[PDB]
RNA sequence: UAAUUUCUACUCUUGUAGAUGGAAAUUAGGUGCGCUUGGCA
DNA sequence: TGCCAAGCGCACCTAATTTCCAAAAGGACTG
DNA sequence: CAGTCCTTTT
């Protein structure tokens, strides 16, 4: 049978450990005298500004080619029409297909293989594109072709700093092919244009059509809109929206000329901005007219263009020029002071305000568009002023009021600008005084700034501060200038009019300012980074391999347990290359790294035999076989058979599974397979450095069924270390001459105090240098290692200063933490500066406390305090196993078959709890929950919303923002540390919430560190041969590829939809069934009660049962039947209750909203109130529902049915109180019902934790059904329907 | 001390009266004289003795604008020069100031 | 209120516990501020 | 205590997806 | 050239 066990070496598993290089010997001098840090710095310089240069090249190329693009978009169109309809594999796999045709179309005009091109364009293009990923572009060739564009002197300069040394750039070739590529990947033009782009401009045209159709109306709004914009002139606004256009949409210039006609066009700001056709459809809509539901009910919102891979955008809107410098800002705002002084602004103004208390206050007006603006400034609410000024209206109104009128009276309040006469008798003489007040606020502060004197710098914080406030206060002053109405269609004041409008245009300027200002202050400053060393090598520690150290430069030691980097720089002299000589193992010395590698099979073979240019060259014109001697003890032939199996016409390879796929040859597919495996065996013995690999382990060709199956046998024989030593002489000697510099490799599990557990990184190197690895390798080193410098970037600070004592965070306990608000406190106390008397709660801590005095000084930040040698190293773990699994799912499927008492671990984003867990037992019944809000006795919940708001607040404040990932990390890294012990423990599924069905970003976060642990899982403690062990990681979910990729199980992970998880009974599954939004009025509100069988009083209990069929109220509920046919839904007598720990309860209570804040409500208690004040009996056990119902009292059937809503309402939160429960409405099968205040720890504790629970509850549906099954295949989701149908009849 | 009067609303008896804003001023503890000649402390006020908890007996004399001085100089906020104390009063969430 | 390849949390311990796939390229989005036209009874 | 919709501009922070993780063939230099 | 060492490849 299957085991947990085993679960490991199903698949390669690629990581990078990160150390430190400490220099030996005079390594550091001769680094320092040949001058290599300030060498390698400046070619990392060099790069960056050649970069943007180089780019110009492929940015022309490829929008000269996208230029010429004509295809037609009907059969893409088709096919996403087609699997949009029918969901189906088939489809699918057409639009695939499809996808891949229009990529390939519009990749044959980069590579000169398009028919729609003459032969003279498509020569032109392929011998420029032979050239784009090579040397070719620092020669000027690519460029020569390209126009006759050339090069300054400065981009010559650059180029040629590069020289001999080109392939400091074989990355960005790599990063270039990724932007020309045809295949299905993110990075690529072809799949921009075809896959991102060209559905977006289809479901455009969709929009377009639909909408002109129920509305001819817009057709010419929306042309009117595009010469309002001035662009696309020769073309219809149909045409715009036919697919034929899109061919002029593929180059960057045009596809945001497309979204500014979507977007419209700002100008400075203050102006009108010029709206786009997604405002306009906007505006339609909220105008609530018939032309707006019609709208409203269609798509109403086009969809932009995402940006052409490379490209420079471009704008229409206006741009702010930018400040450069401190000073520059300085100057300019000083001189726009000084200004404000001589114009005399704010005496003018001043002047005005006092206009207002002896003028004609009918002719003053305030703008419609400020009314509410001003009454949040001057009332208590936004709405003050509007409804102040409305109902004053109403009362002026004459005759019967009608409805009609008071409908007339709000629309004309919407447009009016308000004299200031009315607003003040609506408001009253408060709104006087609050005027009065605030226009004394904004003057007295517009006064204080413009006296206040202007700092030196804006290098300090305080200093912007200063500079913010002083724009704070002239911005002040312009908002209230443009409160004012002054457009000559109101009969304003003729003076008042143009008094106004000049201090107005004296004070618009700020508005430039408070921008250009925030925009500079706001910029981060350059911090010092990294960059990559080279020592003069171009391909340094490219590889490892024995025959390449003479060209990489980059060895390994091994010395008592210690391991050092050696690199051999190229030096300015003249200097033969290093050698080492071996000696026997006794002598003293360092233990040298011999590595022995044959990279993948696959590639390397018919590079060094079928690819050769001899061979091609041979074949193109002889059908006679090659034989080849160099590199080969004996002679490999080369057959024409051999050559056109690797060589084909065709577009899949004989031998590769996609020929059996295409065509029904399963003879010749497993002949061509042999033939090629034979061959390449045949390789393999001839060739130097495989010759004396024993492959005796490989089974007989003909037994392999896929080529895949064979290169995942070979490679883990191709691959070897072995250690020889060379004597301390030859070293130390090396280092002293400068022709070898000698690092230790090094992270703190080397330290002299070291007496701990390592780092998971440092077992993981120590156990690829391990015996066992070495005589069967489980990790490899790979080769592309790394080495760079990182200067200092803090300064050295002690965090002590003489006798200090340090307070330990913690309590004797090593348990209990010292609250935040307490520890400066206790701080300051105990080293005698606290200035105060201790608190009552401080003293009481005081005796448990921990102080620790400093008597060796450690410095706070000290590795970034001095300049630090870094070294990256990739290796791969699980390297017996081949690069990617197989039917990884179907082997968990199948274990999880024969294990039926499988744990599940619910996880939950809760809304009082960042992640919940429950863990389940194969009954569904619970084992543990709680929250994850504190680990490790730290409230990562607290510190991670503090550090948000700080965040906030520094935006708002112009201060530095800084970093939150490295918290959420922190935090991350310990609940995967406890979810992946729960795993191991319980031997569990774990089950998340699909998101697909805020704080989401905490949650895809862990998701993610989720599965990537868990694809190679290794555990401290396990000794390496354990299976969880170092040499045999556990592997629980499938190898990570994109999230896109990714379906709802990834081996041990399971995703299951969130909808009714919380908010239903964990006793019965019952769920609200209905509708409140469909329940409005005294129609549907009496309708709903007709549903409802009876509602009747218990005297035995004191509760009131409402009595309900499913199959009643269809119109109110959500089309969810569920199990059970019907429900006694209960008002629970709102009497005392107890819980576990003896804490009391009413029962029954909700807590509904207020939005003053929430409220307590009894709904028993509310009932016997209504039907007391009604007169209606019902202590003798009668049908209240007809008497209700035959009275016809429309406030009795609404609060009665206010009241079911409530009863209904299972989940009941109040922050204020800590309060988040859920009581449910019926009663379980023994005759009560669920609360979870009653803290019964066999059930959810709490909503969040009943969340968590259904969730893994969810995973427990997919395991039954699994069994049931008689695949190894998981069902496709949960349908809502299929879960409440599953739990309301497991639960009853 | 400025304070809006739409503001603060949770904490307020919900008698805005008539006006917007008040500037409390604590007033300078220095010796003013009634009309008779006798001499009082300005801004004084008359408060109940606390033991721990709640106990209140008898009464004692606090002079509001020296212990603002005395707890601003304690915590080394400069003041003299006009500046807003507020922020600076609870920059660093101490429960005493 | 400190030590780290680096991160977070710590300090019996000149260090502890857990985590940690790099580099390059690209793209998408978020938060904040400013502004525009509108909406809310 | 006022938010929300559609959108334009600026600052910076965060996340997702691609390539590589190489010895040796090939050939541009350089006396 | 013949060798060296950067470039490019499967
Ligand atoms: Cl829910
Ligand atoms: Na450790």
């Amino acid at each position: 049978m299957t085991q947990f066990e085993g679960f490991t070496n199903l698949y390669q598993v690629s990581k990078t450990l990160r150390f430190e290089l400490i220099p030996q010997g005079k390594t550091l001098k001769h680094i320092q005298e040949q001058g290599f840090i300030e060498e390698d710095k400046a070619r990392n310089d060099h790069y960056k500004e050649l970069k943007p240069i180089i780019d110009r090249i492929y940015k022309t190329y490829a929008d000269q080619c996208l230029q010429l693009v004509q295809l037609d978009w009907e059969n893409l169109s088709a096919a996403i029409d087609s699997y949009r309809k029918e969901k189906t594999e088939e489809t699918r796999n057409a639009l695939i297909e499809e996808q891949a045709t229009y990529r390939n179309a519009i990749h044959d005009y980069f590579i000169g293989r398009t028919d729609n091109l003459t032969d003279a364009i498509n020569k032109r293009h392929a011998e420029i594109y032979k050239g784009l990923f090579k040397a070719e572009l620092f020669n000027g060739k690519v460029l020569k072709q390209l126009g006759t564009v050339t090069t300054t002197e400065h981009e010559n300069a650059l180029l040629r700093s590069f020289d001999k040394f080109t392939t400091y750039f074989s990355g960005f070739y790599e990063n270039r092919k990724n932007v020309f590529s045809a295949e299905d990947i993110s990075t690529a033009i072809p799949h921009r244009i075809v896959q991102d782009n060209f559905p977006k401009f289809k479901e455009n045209c969709h929009i377009f059509t639909r909408l002109i159709t129920a509305v001819p109306s817009l057709r010419e709004h929306f042309e009117n809109v595009k010469k309002a914009i001035g662009i696309f002139v020769s073309t219809s606004i149909e045409e715009v929206f036919s697919f034929p256009f899109y061919n002029q949409l593929l180059t960057q210039t045009q596809i945001d000329l497309y979204n500014q006609l979507l977007g419209g066009i700002s100008r400075e700001a203050g102006t009108e901005k010029i709206k786009g056709l997604n405002e306009v459809l906007n505006l339609a809509i909220q105008k609530n007219d018939e032309t707006a539901h019609i709208i409203a009910s269609l798509p109403h919102r086009f969809i932009p263009l995402f940006k052409q891979i490379l490209s420079d955008r471009n704008t229409l809107s206006f741009i702010l020029e930018e400040f450069k410098s401190d000073e520059e800002v300085i100057q300019s705002f000083c001189k726009y002071k000084t200004l404000l002084r001589n114009e005399n602004v704010l005496e003018t103004a001043e002047a005005l305000f006092n206009e207002l208390n002896s003028i004609d206050l009918t002719h003053i007006f305030i703008s419609h568009k400020k009314l509410e603006t001003i009454s949040s400034a001057l009332c208590d609410h936004w709405d003050t002023l509007r409804n102040a000024l409305y109902e004053r209206r109403i009362s002026e109104l004459t005759g019967k009021i009608t409805k009609s009128a008071k409908e007339k009276v709000q629309r004309s309040l919407k447009h009016e600008d308000i004299n200031l006469q009315e607003i003040i008798s609506a408001a009253g003489k408060e709104l006087s005084e609050a005027f009065k007040q605030k226009t004394s606020e904004i003057l007295s502060h517009a006064h204080a700034a413009l006296d206040q004197p202007l700092p030196t710098t804006l290098k300090k914080q305080e200093e912007k501060e200063i500079l913010k406030s002083q724009l704070d206060s002239l911005l002040g002053l312009y908002h209230l200038l443009d409160w004012f109405a002054v457009d000559e269609s109101n009969e304003v004041d003729p003076e008042f009019s143009a008094r106004l409008t000049g201090i107005k245009l004296e004070m618009e300027p700020s508005l430039s300012f408070y921008n250009k200002a925030r925009n500079y202050a706001t910029k981060k400053p350059y911090s010092v980074e990294k960059f990559k060393l080279n020592f003069q090598r171009p391909t340094l520690a490219s590889g490892w391999d024995v025959n390449k150290e003479k060209n990489n430069g980059a060895i390994l030691f091994v010395k008592n347990g210690l391991y050092y980097l050696g690199i051999m720089p190229k030096q300015k002299g003249r200097y033969k290359a290093l050698s080492f000589e071996p000696t026997e193992k006794t002598s003293e010395g360092f233990d040298k790294m011999y590595y022995d590698y044959f990279p993948d099979a696959a590639k390397m073979i018919p590079k060094c035999s079928t690819q050769l240019k001899a061979v091609t060259a041979h074949f193109q014109t002889h059908t006679t076989p090659i034989l080849l001697s160099n590199n080969f003890i004996e002679p490999l032939e080369i057959t024409k058979e051999i050559y056109d199996l690797n060589n084909p016409e065709k577009e899949p390879k004989k031998f590769q599974t996609a020929y059996a796929k295409k065509t029904g040859d399963q003879k010749g597919y497993r002949e061509a397979l042999c033939k090629w495996i034979d061959f390449t065996r045949d390789f393999l013995s001839k060739y130097t450095k495989t010759t004396s690999i024993d492959l005796s382990s490989l089974r007989p060709s003909s037994q392999y069924k896929d080529l895949g199956e064979y290169y995942a046998e070979l490679n883990p024989l191709l691959y070897h270390i072995s250690f020889q030593r060379i004597a301390e002489k030859e070293i130390m000697d090396a280092v002293e001459t400068g022709k070898l510099y000698l690092f230790q490799i090094y992270n703190k599990d080397f330290a002299k105090g070291h007496h701990g557990k390592p780092n998971l990184h440092t077992l993981y190197w120590t156990g690829l240098f391990s015996p066992e690895n070495l005589a069967k390798t489980s990790i490899k080193l790979n080769g592309q290692a790394e080495l760079f410098y990182r200067p200092k970037s803090r300064m050295k600070r002690m965090a002590h200063r003489l006798g200090e004592k340090m307070l330990n965070k913690k309590l004797k306990d090593q348990k209990t933490p010292i609250p935040d608000t307490l520890y400066q406190e206790l701080y300051d106390y105990v080293n005698h500066r606290l200035s105060h008397d201790l608190s009552d709660e401080a003293r009481a801590l005081l005796p448990n406390v921990i102080t620790k005095e400093v008597s060796h000084e450690i410095i706070k930040d000290r590795r970034f305090t001095s300049d630090k040698f870094l070294f990256h190293v990739p290796i791969t773990l699980n390297y017996q196993a081949a690069n990617s699994p197989s039917k990884f799912n179907q082997r968990v499927n199948a274990y999880l078959k024969e294990h039926p008492e499988t744990p599940i671990i619910g996880i939950d984003r809760g809304e009082r709890n960042l992640i919940y867990i429950t863990v389940i037992d194969s009954t569904g019944k619970i084992l543990e929950q709680r929250s994850l809000n504190t680990i490790q006795q730290f409230d990562y919940q607290k510190k991670l919303d503090n550090r948000e708001k700080e965040r906030v607040a520094a935006r708002q404040a112009w201060s530095v923002v800084g970093t939150i990932k490295d918290l959420k990390q922190g935090y991350l890294s310990q609940v995967i540390h406890e979810i992946v012990d729960l795993m191991i423990h319980y031997q569990a599924v774990v089950v998340l919430e699909n998101l697909n069905f805020a704080e989401k970003a905490v949650y895809q976060q862990f998701e993610k560190m989720l599965i990537d642990k868990l694809n190679c899982l290794v555990l401290k403690d396990y000794p390496a041969e354990k299976v969880g062990g170092v040499l045999n990681p556990y592997q629980l979910t499938d190898q990570f590829t994109s999230f896109a990729k990714m379906g709802t199980q990834s081996g041990f992970l399971f995703y299951v939809p969130a909808p009714y998880t919380s908010k239903i009974d964990p006793l019965t599954g019952f769920v609200d069934p209905f509708v409140w939004k469909t329940i409005k009025n005294h129609e549907s509100r009496k309708h709903f009660l007709e549903g409802f069988d009876f509602l009747h009083y218990d005297v035995k209990t004191g509760d009131f049962i409402l009595h309900f069929k499913m199959n009643r109220n269809l119109s109110f509920q959500r089309g969810l039947p569920g199990f059970m046919p019907a429900w006694d839904i209960v008002f629970e007598k709102n009497e005392t209750q107890f819980d576990a720990k003896g804490t009391p309860f009413i029962a029954g209570k909700r807590i509904v909203p207020v939005i003053e804040r929430y409220r307590d409500l009894y709904p028993a208690n509310e009932l016997i109130a209504l039907l007391e004040e009604k007169g209606i009996v019902f202590r003798d056990g009668s049908n209240i529902l007809p008497k209700l119902l035959e009275n016809d009292d429309s406030h009795a059937i609404d609060t009665m049915v206010a009241l079911i809503r409530s009863v209904l309402q299972m989940r009941n939160s109040n922050a204020a109180t800590g309060e988040d429960y859920i009581n449910s409405p019926v009663r379980d099968l023994n005759g009560v019902c669920f609360d979870s205040r009653f803290q019964n720890p066999e059930w959810p504790m709490d909503a969040d934790a009943n969340g968590a629970y259904h969730i893994a509850l969810k995973g427990q549906l997919l395991l039954n059904h699994l069994k049931e099954s008689k695949d190894l295949k998981l069902q496709n989701g949960i349908s809502n329907q299929d879960w409440l149908a599953y739990i309301q009849e497991l639960r009853n | 001390l400025h304070f809006k009067m739409n503001r603060n609303l949770s904490f307020q008896r919900g008698l805005p009266g008539f006006m917007p804003a008040w500037d409390i001023v604590f007033e300078k503890n220095e010796t003013q004289f009634d009309a008779k000649g006798t001499p009082f402390i300005a801004g004084k006020r008359i408060v109940p003795v606390i033991e721990n908890h709640r106990f209140t007996g008898r009464y004692r004399d606090l002079y509001p604008a020296n212990e603002l001085i005395a707890l601003l100089e304690e915590k080394g906020i400069v003041f003299r020069d006009g500046s807003n104390i507020l922020p600076k009063l609870l920059e660093n969430d101490d429960s005493h100031a």
